[PDB]
C-alpha cells in the first residue's frame, strides 16, 4: 500500500507558498499512507 | 526558421530603446540647464558569403542639442544663466571636474558655492569658490565676477572675491557622462577658462527640449515598430505553412 | 542639360556621396569636388570635368562615360565596367583598383601604377604598357592580349583566363601564382 | 556597467532614467510692507528673524 | 549576364575587385 | 572541437549589443 | 554548392573601418 | 480513504 | 540516465535560508 | 563548464 498521491494539474504545480492543496493531501506525496 | 524573424526583432527592439531616449527628453522639459539628447539609427550590414540582403539597425546617440535653453527671470541674486554658448566648470561628488549649465546656485553654512545638483563651483584658481561666511549682499557680475559685501560694512566697501570659471569648448567634443555632466571625449583634456562667456545674473536657464519635436518622432517610431512586428508574424506564418514538406 | 548646385544637393547622402543613377545629366561643372563616393552609372555623361575630385570611389558601371581628363583625384577605386572608355589618361591619382572590364579600351599609360587590382577582361587592348606595376590581382581573361612587355610587376596572382601568352617578361617578380 | 569610450556609437549608447525634484528652494526675497494701525505688530526691514 | 547594378556583400576594401557579384 | 553558444534572440544580434556574455561568445569559435 | 572548408562567419561591425 | 474526501450521498 | 535511487523532489522556497 | 553557468542547487 506504499502509494503516492496528490491533486493533479494546476493546484500542485504552484509553489508551496500558495497553500491551495490541503495539508493532509499534500503530505501523501512522499510515499506516506 | 527564417532569419527575418530576428532581423525584424532586432529592429523592433531598437525602436523601443529610441522611445526610451525620447521619453527621457520629455521627462526633463522642466529640468534646469538640460541639454536634449538626439536619437538616431545606424544601418549595419552583415558582411559575408551570400546575397547582401540582411542589414541590422541599431539606435545610438549621435549628439546633444546645445541650443540656448529657456531663460526664467526670477529676480534672485544667486541665479545665473550663460548668455549664448559656454559652460560652468564644477566638480561632482567623486571629484572629477565637468561642465554644467545649471546656474541654480546656493551658499551653504560655510560659504562654499554649490549648484542645485550639489556640485561645487570652481573658481579662479581651479578650486571650489569659498566666500566669507558673514555676507551682506551678493552681487554677481556679468563676466562671472562675484562681488560681495561683508556683513556690517558700508555700501561703498564692495569688493570682488572670485570669478566663476566659465569654459566654452567645442560642443562636438563633449559627451554627457553618467550623471548629466558634459566632459571631454579625449581623456585628460584641460578645461581652459574663456573670457567671452557671460553670465546673466538673476535668471535661470531651462531645458531646450522641443516637446512637439519629440511627439512627432514618437508617432513615427510606433508605426515603424508596428510594421516590424507584422513582419515577425508573417515570417511565423510562412514557416508554419512550409511545415507540410515532411508529412509524406 | 547639366547638373546645378541645387540639383547636386538632391542626389547626396548624409556622408556626402553623389548618386546620379539613371539621371539625365550630360556634363558636370569643372573643378567638381565630391565628399564621398561618386556614382554615374547608366548616365549619358560622355566626359568628366577637368579638375574633378572624388573623396570616395568613382562608379560608372554600364554608363556612357568615354573621356576622363588628366588631373582627376580619386581617393577610392575606379569602376568603369561596361562603359565606353577607349583610353586611360596619364597622371590619374588613383587610390584604389581600376576595373576596365568589357570596355573598348585600347591604350594604357606607360608605367601605369595600380594600387589595387587591374581588369582588362574582354577588352580589345593589344599590348600592355612597359613597366606596368600591379599591387593586386591581374585579370586578362577573354582579352586580346597575347604578348607581355619586357618588364612588369604584379604583386598578386596573374589570371590568363583563356588567352594564350607567348612572350613572357624578361624581368618579372611574382608574389602569387599564374592561372590559365 | 562599463561606460565612456565611444559614446556616439551603438556600443556606447546611454539611456536616462527620467527626472526628479531634488529640492524645494525657499526664495527669501524681502517682501512689501503693510502699514497697519495696530501698535503690537512689527516688521524687520533687511535681514533678521524674530525669536519665539 | 543580367542586372547591371547588383550589390556586393563583401566589406569595402577599395583594393580588391569584388568577385561575389557577376562582374562581367 | 566543440562549438556552442546561446541560441535564439540574443545571438541573432549585432555584436555591439552586448547581450551575449564575453566567455560564451568565445565558445562560438572552437574548443577542445 | 559544397566546399571542403567551413564558410566564414558574418561580420556585423558598427564601424567598417575597424574590422 | 482520503481524510478530506467528499461523500457522494446527501449530507 | 537511469539511476538506482529515486530523484529528490524539487524545492521552491520563499527564502533559501529556511530550506 | 560553460564558464559561469548558473547552478541548480540552493546557493
Amino acid at each position: 500500500g506504499n502509494m503516492v498521491a496528490g491533486i493533479p494539474g494546476a493546484l500542485s504545480n504552484q509553489p508551496p507558498a500558495d497553500a491551495s492543496i490541503p495539508q493532509d493531501v499534500a503530505q501523501m506525496k512522499d510515499g506516506s499512507v | 526558421m527564417d532569419r527575418a524573424l530576428f532581423l525584424a526583432m532586432s529592429g523592433a527592439k531598437q525602436n523601443m530603446q529610441a522611445l526610451q531616449l525620447r521619453a527621457n527628453n520629455l521627462a526633463n522639459v522642466s529640468t534646469t540647464g538640460f541639454r536634449a539628447d538626439l536619437a538616431q539609427a545606424r544601418s549595419m550590414q552583415a558582411y559575408g558569403e551570400g546575397h547582401p540582403s540582411r542589414v541590422f539597425s541599431m539606435t545610438e546617440r549621435p549628439g546633444h542639442n546645445f541650443a540656448q535653453g529657456s531663460v526664467i527671470t526670477t529676480g534672485r541674486d544667486l541665479d545665473v544663466t550663460i548668455e549664448g554658448s559656454g559652460w560652468i566648470s564644477v566638480l561632482d561628488h567623486t571629484g572629477k571636474e565637468g561642465l554644467t549649465r545649471n546656474g541654480n546656485l546656493k551658499v551653504d553654512q560655510n560659504g562654499m558655492l554649490t549648484n542645485a545638483s550639489g556640485h561645487l563651483v570652481l573658481g579662479e584658481n581651479d578650486a571650489p569658490i569659498t566666500l566669507p561666511i558673514p555676507l551682506s549682499k551678493i552681487e554677481i557680475g556679468r563676466d562671472g565676477t562675484i562681488s560681495v559685501l561683508p556683513q556690517g560694512a558700508p555700501a561703498e566697501e564692495f569688493q570682488a572675491v572670485d570669478r566663476i570659471k566659465l569654459v566654452k569648448p567645442n560642443d562636438q567634443s563633449l559627451f554627457k557622462d553618467t550623471n548629466g555632466l558634459f566632459r571631454h571625449k579625449t581623456p585628460n583634456q584641460p578645461y581652459e577658462a574663456d573670457a567671452t562667456v557671460s553670465l546673466q545674473t538673476g535668471a535661470i536657464e531651462g531645458s531646450n527640449v522641443n516637446a512637439v519635436g519629440e511627439m512627432t518622432a514618437l508617432i513615427d517610431l510606433q508605426r515603424q515598430f508596428e510594421m516590424q512586428v507584422k513582419m515577425m508574424s508573417t515570417a511565423e506564418e510562412m514557416d508554419k505553412s512550409s511545415d507540410s514538406l515532411l508529412r509524406m | 542639360y547639366e547638373l546645378d548646385y541645387y540639383s547636386k544637393f538632391g542626389h547626396t547622402d548624409n556622408y556626402g556621396n553623389l548618386d546620379l543613377r539613371n539621371k539625365p545629366y550630360t556634363q558636370l561643372p569643372s573643378g567638381f569636388v565630391v565628399k564621398g563616393n561618386l556614382n554615374i552609372s547608366q548616365t549619358p555623361i560622355k566626359k568628366l570635368p577637368k579638375g574633378l575630385d572624388v573623396g570616395g570611389s568613382l562608379e560608372a558601371t554600364n554608363s556612357a562615360l568615354k573621356t576622363i581628363r588628366s588631373g582627376t583625384k580619386i581617393k577610392g577605386y575606379a569602376n568603369l565596367l561596361g562603359s565606353k572608355i577607349e583610353s586611360w589618361p596619364r597622371g590619374i591619382k588613383l587610390g584604389g583598383y581600376l576595373n576596365l572590364t568589357d570596355t573598348p579600351l585600347k591604350t594604357l599609360p606607360a608605367k601605369l601604377r595600380v594600387k589595387g587590382d587591374l581588369s582588362v577582361i574582354r577588352t580589345p587592348i593589344s599590348a600592355l604598357p612597359e613597366g606596368l606595376v600591379v599591387d593586386g590581382n591581374l585579370y586578362i581573361g577573354g582579352s586580346a592580349l597575347q604578348v607581355f612587355p619586357d618588364t612588369m610587376t604584379v604583386k598578386g596572382n596573374i589570371f590568363l583566363g583563356g588567352n594564350k601568352i607567348t612572350k613572357w617578361p624578361s624581368n618579372l617578380t611574382l608574389g602569387g601564382a599564374v592561372a590559365p | 556597467g562599463q561606460s565612456s569610450q565611444n559614446t556616439e556609437l551603438p556600443s556606447g549608447l546611454m539611456l536616462g532614467a527620467g527626472s526628479k525634484v531634488v529640492a524645494t528652494q525657499k526664495v527669501h526675497t524681502h517682501g512689501n510692507a503693510q502699514t497697519t494701525t495696530n501698535a503690537l505688530d512689527m516688521m524687520v526691514e533687511g535681514d533678521g528673524f524674530f525669536q519665539v
